[PDB]
């Protein structure tokens, strides 16, 4: 149930993050996950390639 | 006496090997050029 359990590098281990200020906005997350997911489905849709 | 004379498929359209060989294409192309 640890929702913001991350890797403190700091202290070596795992701990809460949000008492080390390790925070980002969502739309890093967000945009980088749709992103990838397009590209990824876009490359899959691949069978060929073509020499000009 | 002794004393004589004596005394199909031509069209290739190659796909993808273009690709795995141009790293060995432009290591010639460059001294080429």
């Amino acid at each position: 149930g640890e929702k913001t359990a991350g890797i403190n590098v700091r202290k070596g281990g795992i701990s809460n993050i949000l008492e080390e200020l390790v925070v980002q906005p969502l739309l890093v997350s967000v945009s980088a996950l749709t992103l990838a997911t397009e590209t990824v489905r876009s490359i899959l849709k691949i069978d060929d390639v073509v020499n000009t | 006496s002794s004393s004589e004379d004596e005394d199909a498929g031509e069209g290739i359209s190659v796909n993808t090997g273009p690709k795995g060989v141009i790293n060995d294409w432009r290591r010639f192309k460059q001294l080429e050029t």
